[PDB]
RNA sequence: AACGCGACGAUAACCCGCACGUAGACGUAUAAGAAUAGGCUCCGGCCUCGUAUCCUAGCAGGCGAUUCCUCCGCCGGCCUCGAAGUGGCCGUCGGUAAUUCGCGUAUUGCAAAGACACGCGCGGGAUCAAAUCCUUUGCAGACGACUUAGAUGUG
């Protein structure tokens, strides 16, 4: 028996997943995100759009 | 022995563009373009003429000026492709099982899909993806013969070469089974 | 085998009532010194005839200096090297400006590419290249070839070895 | 040339392992603090299948208890692969070697605190400089993930980005010299001939 | 052969002290059975072709031999 | 039909070309020994510059872009030297950036204590001349 | 026994842990990666079997199935990894006003003789518009990182047991760009989220929990940490319903 | 403000003692200065007084600093590192130790 | 990793007492990348050479001018930096030989214990915020250990 670690076996398992399994969880998945969607719709530094500094064994101490 | 000087000559027609920048020979032409990279081996390039381009090697060895000459058929080669491009007649054959064959260009990626399928009867449909570059085509003057033209010798000769392996017959008698797809003509397409 | 020196050595057997007055013989040694001159003067006299050391006296010891140093030329040499299988001869050609260069140069090839040593180098003859088309080396001769001009690719520049750091990377153009 | 700093950094690319690593040992004995970029930049001679074969021994020696005291941990980060290269060449178990590990310091990649800072290089350990034109190579990042290291495309982004940010200062740097040189010419401009056929005479 | 991905059992280049004298006087012994089979006991090559002046060399001897028979 | 090569352009060891030693004096190159070693010499007037004939290491040598035309092969001394006279070696050696380099080095090597007070003052001041500027601009 | 399974090990901690989420990539729709529950126990069902080519197919078929007590899941933070030499690594993460008593209780360990003001100045920080340092937060996160994992908790005060402190977890959020998910996770804060939600009918998934250690008649043998793959949910009960 | 160095020294490192292979003798300690590399500069450095300088976490005359003198005598070598010897021989852990080598006397 | 790392939450600040102030600094200044049978560029030209650049004067670096608007430093604003997180610009204030002076330095002899302030500390006192012990639980248990629940409550 071709062991499950086979190259053909690998392959086959690549073609079902790009053909057959594909569709079908993705359109599950369009679903979810919907609903997902469904439920979750149910000065620059004065006002913290710019990045600043909040509140070392990498360099020698000095 | 230490040879201190060998050179080969590379003759270019009059309606091409060569450019060495590093060692990125850029060949251009009517087709189209072809680069490959020269930057394993030791060459000094130069344009000792004016239409044929030296290459030469100082205080090198036999295998380096090996290495010149095959340098040098790999350039003409590109200066070919360029010129003239490469076709490969393919042919196939089978005794009771009619090979079906079914080229498509596969839009995204743009590149060329071939499926064989009926291949001595076996249901798994094999797919091979095909060399960017170089075209294939149903030959409609013959039967059971495609045709694959291209601008790189290597990527046409390799993607020849992975057909007629992909189309190999397995734990079967060789002299009785006789089916596959098989090299029948190697020229230009000029 | 080290800076040599030609010696032109001239010995003779001690005078007899007998036989007096000996043929006088004379070689040309290539030699570290005066010394090992006379040494390898008798093995070879001891190898060839009866006379020896015992019963010989060295009657000149002189340095044969090359007639023009000053001059790059061409030398062949003939050698007979004693291997495992036995005695092998050699003809090797060669180009210096001088004859103990010559020498030196003959002593490192055969050391280097053939392993063999001083004891077992026997320098039979060595000749000037009068004129030339008498070079038959593929070595010497694309030297001889008219009009030679080449390029030094790919040369490391000599950086100090206590330089151990460089600031910019080296270049190999020059 | 024989010159003291407060730490050396060194870019690793082109560098040979293990003469790069003697190097980087006598100069950690000498009390030279050392720090190496690029590590998986590093390059050893010989081909890459010798080189993947001695290290796959490496990784068939093993203790025969289990794995975890006194048994050999193979480490397959290139940088660890110089600290054991280092460590082999240091007196390892003495306190004078533990001093020279801890003085040198080796990573992957460049972060920030060594990208903006001067790199150097080490002329008898550059492949350039040292291998034979004809000679084969191979890379220590490239065996390091073909053995198992599991960040070969993380460095590879962050040294992008970082290859976009030195273009950037680069291009600034060129503005920066526009500037000076121009200033050079129209200060010269006036620059008062006595004393610059002062400076001419010294030399400067 | 996979011995790239897999190597073998290491042939030690450390050689002992015992296998170095073992060594040592076998082929002392060897030496001295080779002395004892030569004392029971039961061509010159020329000057090469290649040489530019062989021919001059081949006059001089026999000028040296029509030397020598003149003196003899 | 058009070739756009752009490879390196080494400099040819000929007969003519002039090399710079180690020691700072230059030779040029009579006839060619091997593919490491040369015959080269340098009749020089200036002592300096001047270079005995005899063999030159390629190795320790460094090719000057300077060649002499049409110099016979195996050209002696006085051949030589009429060469170097006629083509002026001497005035393009001055002319060329390496000797800049060189006199640079050997005039920073001569400075002295007071010279380098001297010069700590005077780029102070040529300094101050274009940091302004610098600002200006 | 298996060698990948010891020596054998208790479980460090009871919740378990879910070391490796699936691979990103940027095209799907966004998605949360996990949810939680309680074994509550198991049932028999018969099925009307849909498989082609099996001996059993189209015929009732007898299976024994899992229940698990699923009650929505509250979202109370966001969390910002970055991508180092060394691995991944927590960057900054954002927490939710009004953090439930539960949650608090998770973040105690002795609550009825704490006085509860763990979070206290944290709420004090997005009530007195410092929403300067929250939008900071959010945009480092949008800028620097590339996993986010949105904090969610599963309720005891519905489940029907006699605990009474909450369960917190990390749940990846996959399927967008960067921006896009974090700005799902801020919509997302201060919401229950269903298992209609998480998951969907007839599909196949992974279970993470600890198998039982057989205590008491070499070592510890029971209580390991185990995730069981391959497991096929068929229903989803709603509770309200009363006709699940 | 000057804003400049107050340095009359040469830097050096104590590196070992005059060893063999499985000898040492630390009544003479090696040093390698800085900028010299060769026996021409090592001759230059030839008899000069020579400071090593340490913390003594304990005021004697009022200070922490401890000063061991010395003199560099003769060339290591090809590589510039000379010999020293010093009134006491140098600890052990200033093997790769900073040391000052003064200019005097001069000869200059 | 029980002597690897990160993010986050919540803390321990006051009163009295008393105890001390470098495995190697001395200008510890310098970021393109990339190739080395090529590269850089100002597009003129340049490349063996970091043998370079920057900085470098004043009581261990004073006072006052002369005179300069050149650098340095501290704080704010604007943005910027996430691989083990920072710099730029602008603004305020302070200092500032580029130029040129007059004042003082000594006899430390030709080199080798005062006050104040700032912290780290301990001995007690009371202050938070917690943990453990105790009880209970039993999804856990050779014993440790582990899941819970005990201060108003869906206890």
């Amino acid at each position: 028996a071709k062991s499950a670690r086979a190259s053909r076996i690998k392959e086959n398992h690549q073609r079902f997943k790009k053909n057959i399994a594909g569709p079908v969880e993705a359109a599950r998945l369009e679903r979810l995100s919907a609903k997902l969607m469904a439920i979750a719709q149910a000065s620059g530094v004065k006002s913290g759009k710019s990045i600043g500094r909040k509140d070392s064994s990498i360099v020698f101490p000095m | 022995m230490r040879y201190i000087h060998s050179e080969e000559t590379i003759p270019v027609p009059e309606n091409l563009k060569v450019s060495i920048k590093s060692r990125l020979v850029t060949v251009e032409g009517p087709r189209g373009k072809l680069q490959k990279d020269l930057s394993h081996i030791a060459v000094n390039f130069s344009v000792v003429k004016k239409g044929v381009i030296g290459l030469e090697i100082h205080h090198g060895s036999r295998k380096d000026v090996a290495a010149l000459r095959t340098v040098r058929t790999i350039i003409n080669n590109m200066i070919i492709g360029v010129t003239k491009g490469f076709k490969y007649k393919m042919r196939y054959v089978y005794a009771h099982f009619p090979i079906n064959v079914n080229v498509e260009k596969n839009a995204e990626t743009g590149c060329y899909e071939v499926e064989i399928r009926n291949f001595i009867g076996e249901k798994i449909v094999r797919k091979v993806v095909m060399a960017p570059g170089v075209e294939v085509e149903i030959s409609k003057a013959q039967k059971d013969e495609l045709i694959l033209s291209g601008n790189s010798l290597e990527a046409v000769s390799q993607s020849a070469a992975d057909i007629q392996q992909i189309c190999k017959v397995r734990n079967k008698d060789i002299r009785k089974f006789l089916d596959g797809i098989y090299v029948s003509e190697k020229g230009n397409i000029v | 085998m080290g800076r040599l020196q030609e010696y032109q050595v001239i010995g003779r057997h001690l005078p007899t009532e007998a036989n007096p007055n000996p043929a006088l013989y004379r070689m040309r040694i290539f030699a570290p010194n005066e010394v090992v001159a006379k040494s390898r003067f008798w093995y070879f006299l001891r190898g060839l005839k009866k006379v020896k050391k015992a019963t010989g006296e060295i009657v000149s010891v002189n340095v044969i200096s090359e007639k023009h140093p000053l001059k790059v030329k061409n030398f062949g040499i003939w050698l007979r090297y004693d291997s495992r299988s036995g005695t092998h001869n050699m003809y090797k050609e060669y180009r210096e400006t001088s004859r103990v260069a010559a020498v030196e140069a003959m002593y490192a090839d055969m050391a280097a590419r053939h392993r063999a040593r001083f004891r077992s180098i026997h320098i039979l003859k060595v000749v000037e290249l009068e004129k030339t088309e008498d070079v038959k080396r593929p070595y010497i001769k694309q030297l001889v070839a008219k009009n030679l001009s080449f390029p030094l690719p790919h040369r490391v520049p000599k950086i100090s070895t206590k330089k151990i750091f460089s600031a910019k990377r080296p270049s190999t153009f020059s | 040339m024989s010159s003291f700093e407060s730490v050396v950094v060194i870019d690793g690319k082109g560098h040979l392992l293990g003469r790069l690593a003697s190097i980087v040992a006598k100069q950690l004995l000498s009390g030279q603090k050392i720090v190496v970029v690029r590590c998986e930049a590093l390059n050893i001679s010989g081909e890459f299948f010798r080189a993947k074969l001695k290290y796959h021994a490496y990784l068939r020696k093993m203790t025969r208890y289990n794995p975890t005291r006194g048994g050999p941990f193979h480490f397959r980060a290139p940088s660890r692969i110089f600290y054991k290269a280092v460590r082999g060449m240091i007196p390892h178990k003495t306190a004078r070697g533990a001093a020279a590990l801890e003085r040198l310091k080796v990573f992957e990649g460049v972060p920030p605190p060594y990208d903006k800072k001067k790199k150097m290089v080490v002329p008898q350990a550059l492949r350039v400089l040292r291998l034979q034109p004809g000679r084969k190579y191979c890379t220590v990042g490239r065996l390091s993930h073909e053995v198992g290291w599991k960040y070969q495309d993380v460095v590879a982004r962050l040294e992008e980005r970082r290859k976009a940010k030195g273009a950037a200062y680069y291009e600034r740097k060129k503005l920066a010299a526009r500037q000076l040189s121009e200033a050079k010419k129209a200060a010269a401009a006036k620059v008062d001939p006595k004393v610059s056929e002062a400076l001419a005479a010294y030399g400067y | 052969a996979g011995t790239i991905n897999k190597p073998k059992k290491p042939t030690s280049k450390r050689k002992t002290t015992r296998l170095r004298a073992k060594i040592s006087k076998r082929a002392a012994e060897k030496k001295r059975k080779e002395r004892k089979l030569a004392r029971k006991n039961p061509k010159d090559p020329g000057i090469p072709n290649l040489f530019p002046y062989k021919e001059r060399l081949l006059q001089q001897r026999e000028e040296e031999r029509i030397r020598r028979k003149e003196e003899l | 039909a058009e070739i756009n090569v752009e490879a390196t352009s080494w400099r040819r060891v000929e007969v003519g070309r002039v090399l710079k030693l180690e020691n700072g004096s230059l030779a040029a190159i009579v006839e060619i020994i091997d593919h490491k070693r040369v015959l080269a010499d340098g009749p020089s007037s200036d002592p300096k510059l001047a270079t005995p004939r005899g063999i030159v290491p390629l190795s320790r040598a460094l090719l000057t872009p300077i060649v002499i035309p049409k110099l016979p092969r195996g050209a002696r001394t006085g051949a030589v030297k009429k060469a170097w006279e006629a083509y002026g070696v001497d005035a393009k050696w001055k002319e060329t950036n390496w000797a800049k380099k060189q006199l640079q080095q050997e005039r920073r090597q001569s400075l002295t204590d007071f010279d380098r007070f001297k010069v700590m003052r005077l780029k102070k001041q040529r300094r101050f001349e274009e940091r302004k500027a610098l600002a200006k601009i | 026994g298996s060698l990948a399974f010891l020596p054998r090990k208790r479980a460090a901690r009871h919740r378990g842990r879910v070391k490796s989420f699936p691979k990103d990539d940027p095209k799907k729709p966004v998605h949360l990666t996990a949810a939680m529950g309680y074994k509550a126990g198991m049932t028999t069902i018969v099925r009307d079997l849909d498989r082609p080519g099996a001996k059993a197919h189209k015929k009732e078929v007898v299976e024994a199935v899992t229940i698990i007590d699923c009650p929505p899941m509250v979202v109370v933070g966001l969390v910002g990894y970055i991508e180092t030499p060394r691995g991944l690594r927590s960057l900054t993460t954002v927490w939710a006003e009004h953090l439930s008593d539960e949650v608090k209780r998770r973040f105690y360990k002795n609550w009825y003789k704490s006085k509860k003001k763990a979070f206290t100045k944290y709420a004090k920080k997005y009530a007195e518009n410092n929403g300067a340092s929250i939008t900071r937060e959010l945009e480092r996160i949008k800028k620097y990182c590339t996993v986010v994992r949105v904090l969610a908790h599963t309720q005891i005060r519905k489940t029907p047991l006699k605990q009474k402190k909450a369960h917190l977890m990390e749940i990846q959020i996959n399927g967008g760009s960067v921006a896009d998910k974090v700005e799902f996770g801020r919509s997302l804060f201060e919401k229950p989220v269903t298992i209609d939600t998480i998951f969907e009918k007839d599909e196949m998934i992974d279970v993470i929990a600890v198998t039982k250690g057989h205590g008491f008649v070499a070592g510890q043998m029971g209580y390991h940490h185990r995730t069981s793959v391959n497991h096929k949910i068929y229903r989803i009960g709603k509770g309200d319903d009363e006709a699940n | 403000p000057s804003e400049a160095g107050h340095r009359l020294y040469v830097k050096g490192r104590h590196l070992s003692y005059q060893r063999g292979r499985r000898n040492t003798h630390p009544k003479t300690s090696l040093i390698k200065i800085e900028g010299v590399d060769d026996t021409a500069a090592a001759n230059f450095y030839l008899g000069k007084r020579v400071a090593y300088v340490y913390r003594a976490q304990k005021e004697v005359r009022g200070t922490k600093i401890r000063v061991i003198w010395g003199k560099i005598t003769r060339p290591h070598g090809n590589s510039g590192v000379v010999r020293a010897k010093f009134t006491h021989p140098l600890p052990a852990r200033s093997f790769g130790a900073s040391v000052r080598i003064m200019l005097y006397p001069s000869s200059i």
